[PDB]
């Protein structure tokens, strides 16, 4: 079960991307965590989405 | 995921194993670029782009 | 046994920090559970206490352990089934049961085989994987300095 998107900061600025043809872009990141019903944990991690 | 979670061993996995984010960012750059709606923006005035 | 500033031995993820013991109850039962993070991938695992040792929890090993699997490192007539599927499956097997001395075991073969051969791709992640969390385990034995801990299992490996 995901939980919490969240962003970073851009990677780059809006004229050094359209210089370098890069994508004006910013990372997700989403807490995602796993539950086992049979015997019982949490996996609670930060999953670069 | 679905096909991922049952076929590999329990008490192994993580979050990282199990998510495949490759169809996510490929999703959406394939509607950026690529799609009708996402469009070339035209600007040769200021209120072409407006 | 488990308590707050401990380092125990998580399968299949290596050394293990604990920072608590999460009392979290649920379905009406006080579910004694303990907060639990690795270093690896960042993820923090909380196990209830009962079936902690059920899901195989395991506490790092002393000096007996740690000339324990020197002897078993290196321990020679390593011997393997030929088929290299079998031998992948088997030490595949070894590698998830999470035992100190079957992950020796692992990465004693698989260092005496690469070592002579130079194996491959899989057997080389293979062998990345289980000398990281045995070099982590060594660490928390050693209690300090896991590149010190690296040189000397490769001290121990040539023998």
């Amino acid at each position: 079960s995901f939980s919490d998107p969240r962003f970073d900061d851009v990677k780059a600025p809006v004229d050094e991307c359209k210089d370098k043809d890069m994508t004006y872009a910013a990372p997700l990141f989403v807490t995602a965590e796993f539950i086992n019903n049979n015997t019982g944990e949490i996996k609670s991690q930060t999953v670069f989405m | 995921v679905r096909e991922r979670m049952t076929t590999q061993d329990v008490e192994a996995i993580t979050p990282q194993t199990l998510i495949n984010i490759r169809p996510v960012v490929a999703a959406i750059k394939e509607f950026f670029g690529t799609s009708q709606l996402s469009q070339f923006m035209d600007q040769n005035n200021p209120l072409s782009g407006l | 046994i488990f308590k707050v500033g401990d380092t125990v031995v998580y399968p299949h993820h290596g050394a293990a920090l604990v920072e608590a013991i999460e009392t979290r109850t649920i379905k009406g039962e006080q579910k004694e559970y303990l907060v639990l993070k690795v270093a690896q991938g960042d993820l923090t695992v909380r196990v209830p206490a009962e079936n902690a040792e059920y899901v195989g929890v395991r506490d790092v090993v002393g000096q007996e352990g740690l000339d324990k699997v020197f002897q078993v490192l290196r321990a020679p007539h390593t011997e393997e089934p030929t088929n290299w599927s079998r031998r992948y499956k088997a030490n595949l097997e070894k590698l998830a049961s999470g035992d100190v001395n079957k992950v020796a075991e692992v990465v004693r073969d698989l260092w005496r085989r690469d070592q002579e051969r130079g194996l491959s791709a899989g057997e080389k992640r293979m062998l990345a994987k289980a000398r990281q969390i045995l070099v982590g385990e060594l660490a928390l034995a050693e209690s300090t300095d896991d590149a010190k801990a690296e040189t000397i299992l490769d001290e121990v490996l040539a023998a």
